[PDB]
């Protein structure tokens, strides 16, 4: 009942980095604390890694596993979204706002971060599980990609929102606003997915795959946590972005068909802010 | 954000239900007192100005000269005797930021609007103190409204030169074409847009000394011109402008018109070359009746013939191409020619349509030569001559390349001081004296038709205004009648100060003896047939101005054949691009493209109402877009009908009309006698 | 040396099946004979089948064991084409020509086939044959994919070309034109990866690689020209599409390295109008 | 595939470990008695092929009727008595698929090698028997070649010039750019290469009328040149080449030197024109010194001081550019510039690069200008002087501009026949005749500069060749004695038939009186040192040939002096690439590339070994790439110091190769007294 929809939604959305000239943003760049730019960078890097396995992995795998045609498709897109846009905007991003040395040394934080390498891990270990025709596998894959697309994403967005809505770098936040938008509709569509699943088993089952869901939930959660404060204590916003992301759990569970987890607090307001030809004819030449 | 803008930027913000218009009077005060009357270099009288103007290379002393300080002092008061006001905010900005005289740091302003109307009236009257009084009151009430190149430069020492247009026949041989480019490099420099034709290029796949398949046709020859057109920029502010004619019969047409295609690769695109297609009326008949057409080589037809293609008559000469083998031409479909053309032209409103032969069976001077091609402009229709650019150290044989110096009528403070003919008169003056002191150095051809021909084009502007302003639909039979009659008067005036002149001076143009004009058959319609308004509305506007009758058109065809003709062209009615916001008047006679123009200058938006814009006459001030193509193709085959040369005519087309609309509209164009179809706008 | 060139070239060539309108090749269509009917629809089907393949698993598995974040950007963006758009292409080509029953009976025929199944099913066995970390069945599995983008389609192509050529099925012909443009560009990229492995091996190896490759050639040509005479010889067209498959076998040689094997043919001219810086240090200066 | 080049493609298959050579004789005389003799048309006599030649548009008549006909037997017997034989594949295929005349359908076979030698012998005797059976030993020989336009093109109704390298000065004005372009037009249109001098145009942002940063620079006009040979591309047979040259220290050398760059973008990027630098001493002095270098505006230089900024001293004048105020300059890095240079000679092989003082400090004709540039493959350095090109109808300020017609001479087989003096004069007389047979009528500088200057190139070819049939290898010194040696004996038989031809005709070239030949500067190395070999088995290779020595060159020196010099510019090295198969020699004076050549014709793949290649001189026969470039600089300084125009000097580089390595050869070039260096070839 969806997926043309959803179809019709991810190609209307198409879009490439080039699109937007990030020239513009050079000033009130060179205009921001150390701090501030290396909290930028270093989460513009994990959003990277993130796409970057996505795009490799996530959406592939979870396209194999899926049948008919045209589910096929949108998740083949949706892949392509990952690692041929998203992914490389950040790039675009890094180019015209670092030397080369600031952008190699980046990457390098990301392999030896601990935080960035255990979320990695977590999520491409159940990617690489599933087993063909054994849905449970399949399921389990489907709520770490929405996990990722709706929860694990929010404490990289919450910096260029931040930003977009006092009027700075808004360049850049326009390329993460169309990523925002990209993943908002892929967490969606993988939860319909996974909801299809769940709804197939047994009560006992279903009471087994919500055990697994909130488990891993409050795993992922406490890792960001400590990822959180590592990025942002430097730039005084920790507890603000750790409200940011619990906002997007409780998204990510209503993506799964759960009841939300967390309770409501109040987000930056700032941060709210941030988001033809035919013939002639022989009566033609007469009048 | 200035004052004068914030003013302006009132008059969309509707009070009432209704816009502000009366916001722009403020505006327009508002920018003076608090701009122009700050940063106007001030003089303590006349006499210092003009020693300050003539000193620092401003104003050139020749023209100045002829006049004794007393004459230049009572010219200048004449010019502020009128307490001009500029109606809106719109077209003091224009007047200001174009053609007033700036210091060299482009920071304060030397000329007022009444000083330039005296510098051009001075330069006008050549030492007639009283004609350049009468040039004063033509330009000060607005009635006569000089070409942006004449009235800007008009007695600068920097100025360029006062003729923009230029139109090149280019001969098939490789001097020829070096030639061409270096000409129209040297005319860009001037700041004037050329057209070329062509038409007697080989077509790619031709022999060059007995060698075949080695010519690149029209289209490397396009590539070239293109290249000196972007290098000849005019110091970048103006990018150079050129237009290129092909004939529609040509072997390269399909490629000509491949260089205006987006999908076009980067190696065949030509950016900055604009594109004419001659259509003559075979090929219409040919997509007329389906039947299959042919496109010729023409270096072939000239081997056989020993004359261009494009000196043939088509109409005449199309079966003997045909049947002739040692003509080489290869089969076209005309209809999928035609919707090709309407495809481009909805793309990218390219290439300008010229009918030849609806241009030339009103063509007086057919004997000269037959009109084979248009200006950048879509509106001159001379007669032209190739000219042979033989080896160096070789003697050319300079041909006759069209040029016109061009002057706009304001219908609207025409018919207010019903002043027609003294207005026509004054105008064809000024047109003749710019002609006569235009000297170029680079252009032999164009030189030697300047002095032969004496053409000048007199246009008109504002018909759309005047109409809304009185009551009158554009689309509306009233409006035709109007046209016809005004029109008509404009050619039976300027017809008789071209033979008045010719009397004077005792020369005619070179060749007139074989024109229309000599024989009579130019003024057999104007003495068979009677151009007075048929509407009781329209014959009131021209109340208190004799309308010439069928007898005045007797009398005055027997002047011309006792006299002769001093001009071989006199009108032409061009688009009139920027210098219409200083007359506060709508472009030529093209109805109004918006009602209220928004456009951003610097970082700040104007508005500029259409003149006259009110909530009475809302209404009659309808949008081109909104009119019927087939009522504006009546009215400009109704004005054309009086007009010798061409009129720009620009199509206004909805986003939802289809090619075939655009083809209809063609097509009507041609059958109603259209000379040519400029640009298709869509909106 | 090449990945982010392509990346250029394969984006900006992105396209959709909705900026084509096709309902106005029924006023050509209808005047088709029979056979001429019959043919398109079989190529049609043909190329269809194949197409689906390449998106399912020829594209994903490579992309699957290729290393490299940019290498596997280019091929998922192709994947997505073949899925995306290639595959509806198809579908609103049939779906305007012929009612819904005339194309379930067509796709019946072809899937039944034995020339057409022969070549596609000789293609995914050497897709299923790519095994983890062995850059030997990876690259056979890349020539076998090179194959099909570069010559297999061909003998199908051929028929829309010599419509589109002739004035005849335009919209659909033009459709069809872009497809192909894109599998051009697939064959080349592909292509490429599979000379990186090449140029890895010893020179025994390389000669073993060779005549896998003539081999494989071999046993395609030969089922074509029985595929060829099959659809073509109603329409009497067989002659000129022969020389049309030896032309594009040559250029998927050409794609992979190798020298051309069939010698150069002229191809109808219908189906052709269808178609180390280091610095000076001061003593340089001396001598 | 043909049987002929199955027997070629059995070279490469090593028989007992060896290539097997003896298959290229059995391919050649395949390939003829299969294909030459088959596809030669039968003539039952000479003199019915030479009606049959004539009367079908084939030869000029005009040469060919200063014979009798016995006398023209007597050629035609005198070249085919030698019944010579071509000794590889490779030359016998160059030579009747590029030179032999076929039929108009390109069919069959009209001309063999003796029909073509002795044409060109008959046309270079202008009606002497003797002359031309004289030349016919030259040619048969193979001790002389003339250049691929004259030896195509001599003696053929329907032939482009014999002369087709070019030297075109550009003047600061749109004239002179647009007959600039007209002439390289032209130029390339008879299929000539045709190099232009940029250091006379402003720099970008450079006033036009006093007018600021009207200027595009030498970029923009290097687009309308490049548009230009691309639309003159010699029919589609040979696509237009061009170079532009720009002196190091305009403004526009960086902006110059991007339009060679990948990255650059299509706007910018010129694709089919050469660029070279002209880097005088002063700029390699800043750059040893790492100071930060200016480059200067020429129109501010120009309006400061009268003259042109190339046209002046810079090693004098850059002190006083920089001290001088209203000089505008630009500083740079000059050594960053020079690895620039490197990095694009390296990426694409340019620009040429001309050391202007290496040029200068030899230079015998400084009085009448300075060496500004030089042609499209760097060999050609003569004086130059800029016309002025002014508007219409005024007349022409004709300067002087280059052309030489060039001839090799064939080292192996002067050395081999002994015949160093005879070789050299009969080819001086047989460019003489060329030079003065020339007659461009639409580049009137070229003209005059031929008529005045009667400048010619004589360039050698098969040293390398040669010096490995000897046992010599290329970088030895017993190399660099023997091109001392023949070099040095070159020049002075050259000067000695200029003289002789000065006498005789009792007129030398314009400006003789001031040149270092008149004044006897020219000859102090030569009778104050001895040119000898210094080496007993070099010294034995010139026997039974006379060395001329001290007094040998003194007495010339008294011989010039009492009867002056005929030709301004004598020796050049020109690259000689495709008729060296024909002559079956290694091109120019240059290392071979490959001892055996790889080419693709048709389908067909053909292996050239290099002539004489086999086991016993195989290591004699070492490639480009492997030698040391230092070694080849030194080779190429040794000949240098004997041309007094340039040799075409290709770098051969490794890819393991930096940037500052090609900077560290280029660096000692311009030390070892190298005057330009042609291409970077890297492997
Ligand atoms: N709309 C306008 N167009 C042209 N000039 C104007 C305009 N408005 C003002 N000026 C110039 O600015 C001067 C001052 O304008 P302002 O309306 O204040 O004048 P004033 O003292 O009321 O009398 P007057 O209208 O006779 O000048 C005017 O004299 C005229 O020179
Ligand atoms: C020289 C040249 C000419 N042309 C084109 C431009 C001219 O319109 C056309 C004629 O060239 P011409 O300059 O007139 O050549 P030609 O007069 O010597 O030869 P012919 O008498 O046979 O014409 O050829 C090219 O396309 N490329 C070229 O290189
Ligand atoms: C006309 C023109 C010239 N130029 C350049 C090319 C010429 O080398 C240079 C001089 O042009 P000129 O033709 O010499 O112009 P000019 O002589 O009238 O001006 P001046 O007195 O300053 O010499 O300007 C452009 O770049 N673009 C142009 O449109
Ligand atoms: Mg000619
Ligand atoms: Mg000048
Ligand atoms: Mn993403
Ligand atoms: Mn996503
Ligand atoms: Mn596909
Ligand atoms: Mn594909």
């Amino acid at each position: 009942d969806f997926t043309q929809m959803f179809y019709n939604q991810n190609v209307k959305q198409f879009w490439l980095p080039e699109e937007i000239a990030l020239n513009g943003d050079l000033l009130t760049w060179k205009y921001l604390g150390k701090n501030e730019q290396d909290t930028y960078m270093k989460v513009l890097a994990g959003l990277t890694l993130l796409d970057t396995e996505q795009g490799n992995t996530g959406m592939p795998i979870v396209a194999e596993h899926v049948d008919g045609h045209q589910r096929k498709a949108v998740l083949n897109f949706m892949a392509m979204m990952e690692n041929a846009v998203h992914a490389k905007s950040y790039s675009n991003i890094f180019m015209t706002l670092a030397p080369t040395e600031t952008i190699n040394e980046v990457f390098e934080w990301v392999k030896q971060n601990k935080y960035l390498q255990k979320k990695a891990q977590m999520i491409v270990g159940l990617y690489k599980a599933i087993q063909k025709d054994d849905e449970i596998s399949l399921f389990k894959a489907m709520v770490a990609s929405v996990y990722l697309e709706s929860f694990l994403f929010y404490s990289g967005f919450y910096y260029p929102l931040y930003f977009y809505g006092q009027g700075k770098l808004m360049q850049s936040g326009e390329i993460i606003n169309l990523i925002l938008r990209d993943e908002a509709i892929h967490g969606v569509y993988v939860g319909l997915l996974a909801q299809e699943i769940y709804n197939k088993q047994t009560e006992e089952k279903k009471a087994e795959l919500r055990e697994f869901a909130i488990d891993l939930l409050n795993q992922l959660y406490e890792n960001e946590l400590e990822y959180t404060e590592d990025l942002y204590d430097q730039v005084g916003l920790s507890h603000d972005v750790k409200k940011f992301i619990r906002y997007n759990a409780n998204k990510a569970l209503m993506n799964l068909g759960f009841d939300p987890y967390f309770e409501e607090e109040d987000i930056n307001p700032i941060v709210l802010n941030g988001l033809t030809v035919e013939p002639l004819k022989d009566d033609d030449f007469y009048f | 954000v200035p004052k004068w803008i914030q003013l302006n930027n009132e008059i969309m913000i509707q009070k009432d239900g209704k816009f502000q218009f009366d916001k722009d009077k403020e505006a327009v005060h508002s920018y003076f007192v608090d701009y122009i009357n700050q940063n106007t270099v001030f003089f303590h009288n006349l006499k210092e100005k003009l020693d300050y103007l003539v000193e620092n290379q401003y104003y050139e002393e020749e023209f100045l000269s002829l006049y004794s300080f007393e004459d230049i002092k009572e010219v200048f008061k004449t010019a502020y005797a009128k307490k001009f006001r500029f109606p809106s905010f719109m077209s003091a900005f224009k007047f200001y930021n174009d053609y007033a005289l700036k210091t060299n740091d482009k920071k304060k302003i030397l000329e007022r609007y009444e000083d330039r109307i005296s510098i051009v009236a001075l330069f006008f009257a050549n030492g007639d103190t009283e004609k350049a009084k009468e040039y004063v009151n033509l330009m000060i009430n607005q009635e006569y409204q000089p070409s942006t190149p004449t009235f800007l430069n008009a007695g600068r020492k920097r100025r360029g030169e006062l003729v923009s247009c230029f139109l090149l026949e280019v001969n098939d041989s490789l001097n020829d074409i070096s030639r061409a480019i270096d000409i129209s490099m040297q005319l860009s420099k001037l700041g004037g847009g050329v057209s070329l034709n062509l038409s007697k290029l080989r077509a790619k796949g031709e022999a060059i000394k007995d060698v075949e398949n080695a010519t690149k046709g029209v289209v490397g020859v396009m590539k070239l011109l293109d290249n000196a057109f972007r290098y000849a920029d005019q110091m970048g502010q103006r990018q150079g402008s050129g237009a290129a004619y092909l004939n529609i019969f040509h072997r390269d047409i399909n490629d000509f018109l491949d260089t205006k295609k987006i999908s076009a690769d980067e190696d065949v695109r030509v950016k900055t070359l604009s594109i004419g297609v001659v259509i003559p009326d075979k090929f219409v008949e040919l997509a007329r009746e389906d039947k299959a057409a042919y496109v010729f080589y023409p270096h072939t037809i000239y081997k056989e013939y020993g004359q261009h293609m494009d000196e043939m008559d088509m109409n005449e000469m199309y079966d003997k191409f045909v049947d002739n083998p040692r003509v080489k031409k290869e089969k076209i479909n005309p209809r999928k020619l035609l919707e090709k053309l309407a495809m481009l032209r909805s793309e990218s409103g390219y290439p300008y349509i010229m009918f030849q032969d609806n241009v030339n069976k009103v063509h007086a001077n057919n004997h000269i030569s037959k009109v084979k091609f248009s200006n950048l402009c879509s509106e001159v229709l001379q007669a032209s001559q190739v000219s042979s650019y033989t080896d160096y150290d070789e003697e050319d044989e300079i041909g006759l390349d069209i040029s016109c110096n061009l002057g706009s009528l304001n219908i609207l403070n025409v018919m207010e001081h019903k002043s027609i003919e003294k207005t026509v008169k004054l105008a064809t003056d000024s047109l003749t004296h710019v002609s006569e002191t235009t000297d170029i150095r680079n252009a032999p051809a164009v030189r030697r038709a300047n002095k032969a021909m004496k053409s000048i084009g007199l246009g008109a502007m504002n018909l759309h205004g005047y109409l809304a302003q009185n009551g009158i639909a554009y689309e509306s039979p009233e409006a035709r009648d109007f046209a016809n009659t005004f029109f008509m008067m404009v050619n039976f005036y300027s017809i008789q100060r071209s033979a008045e002149i010719a009397k004077e001076k005792g020369e005619t143009f070179d060749q007139y003896e074989g024109s229309t004009y000599a024989t009579g058959e130019y003024f057999d319609k104007y003495v068979s047939t009677d151009f007075s308004p048929k509407y009781e509305k329209i014959a009131n506007l021209f109340e208190g101005m004799h309308i010439p009758t069928t007898e005045d058109w007797k009398k005055l065809k027997a002047f011309v054949a006792e006299h002769g003709m001093y001009h071989s062209y006199r009108l032409c009615i061009a688009p009139t691009g920027s210098i219409s916001y200083v007359q506060s008047s709508t472009a030529s006679v093209m109805p109004i493209m918006e009602r209220i123009e928004e456009r951003t200058y610097g970082n700040s938006k104007t508005y500029y109402p259409m003149p006259g814009l009110a909530s009475n006459n809302w209404f009659f001030y309808k949008e081109a877009y909104d009119m019927d193509m087939f009522k504006v193709v009546d009215m400009i085959a109704t004005i054309q009908q009086h007009i010798d040369q061409g009129i720009s005519f620009t199509l206004f087309l909805k986003d939802t009309m289809t090619t075939r609309d655009l083809n209809r509209i063609d097509l009507y164009a041609h059958h109603r006698g259209i000379k040519t179809i400029y640009y298709a706008r869509t909106k």
